[PDB]
């Protein structure tokens, strides 16, 4: 064939830390359907937001918003336990259906996005150019967020350790840990990836007893 | 991957 | 928009040495039209073949052939001087019109290639992946062709010069030039750039009296 | 760029 319908830009959702995660790649032929399982970012999270985005940038905020919906009633459980299956389906007339379903509870929610939604031809071409012009920065951003997300998990894992051990932990070891937690928490708010890893390392080096 | 936090 | 009607693969033509040269890039919205000027590969070439191709590979032979036609009546000229304008026009029905026009002679030829031609959806996905896996090889191929093309031109110009020098070239020089022409031909078939330049050199070293005669 | 001639007989 010499012609066909494609979706012109990547389609996906916002994930923890303000990143766009792609479910359907740019220039995929339509109709098409793809699903991927996601989980909760923190312990005891009972509601998630599915924010639908179009574009090629790694910062969710730099892409085009197509709509959003919440899924709630998820049983509060450890981070990573819920299995939320997100499905993007674009039909032959370009209509996008997005659904999310929590596998444990069976709770599901969905939105329908009309074909005319999203960026026009001029904006598409500018999106592709701007993604390319910023590819190194967007990559650094994605690397930064994965480190912040590891760091924030380390902060929460470790805080639950301090409690769990409680009295068993020597006053000296608790104080050094608290103060390494504070430094990491500060580093996490910055945008220097090595600085965060260095503070995670400093924390590991006063946590041997807690470990 | 993880969904945004609460 | 969440849907755009596009040509799914690059469209172009074959050019000297087995290269695809693109006229319309993959994922271009239809309808669309583009023109580019091409020329002859060899001195006094009187006709060109327009071999229309679909695909992402730099090696013409690994893309999908859509059709071909010839444009004749190119008047004598040194290679690279004729101006042959090729235009690709895809209408809103996906029908591809390709035309070639020789600006000096005014002669023109065209074909119409129907919308269903070319690679199906499965072969399209495979083509994109194949070009990605072969990106670096195809870069080396383009380098190899620029040297093959120089070698081809030297071979042709030397042959023409031997013919018009005829009698005034010593039989010693002719048999040496003959052997080195054959050697260059052999090299030109393989993919070693140094090999080809090396046989071009060996030819130039036996061609000094020819070069004198020709000049 | 440059175009090939038609395939000879």
């Amino acid at each position: 064939v010499l012609l066909l319908d494609v979706t012109p830009l990547s389609l996906g959702i916002e994930t923890m830390g303000g990143v766009m995660t792609t479910l359907i790649a740019k220039n995929t032929t339509i109709p098409t359907k793809h699903s991927q399982v996601f989980s909760t970012a923190e312990d005891n999270q009972s509601a998630v937001t599915i924010h639908v985005l179009q574009g090629e940038r790694k910062r969710a905020a730099d892409n085009k918003s197509l709509g959003q919906f919440n899924l709630d009633g998820i049983n509060p459980a450890p981070r990573g336990m819920p299995q939320i299956e997100v499905t993007f389906d674009i039909d032959a007339d370009g209509i996008l259906h997005v659904s999310a379903k929590d596998k444990n509870s069976g709770k599901e929610q969905k939105i329908t996005i009309k074909a005319s939604s999203g960026l026009n031809e001029d904006e598409i071409q500018k999106m592709v150019r701007d993604a390319e012009a910023n590819a190194e920065a967007d990559r650094k951003f994605e690397e930064l967020v994965q480190t912040r997300n590891q760091g924030d998990h380390l902060l929460h894992s470790t805080r639950k350790q301090v409690e769990e051990a409680g009295d068993k932990l020597p006053a000296d070891d608790k104080t050094a840990i608290e103060s390494a937690l504070t430094a990491l928490e500060t580093a996490l708010k910055g945008e220097d990836k090595a600085a965060i890893e260095a503070k995670m390392q400093e924390l590991a080096q006063v946590s041997q007893k807690l470990m | 991957s993880y969904l945004p936090r609460p």
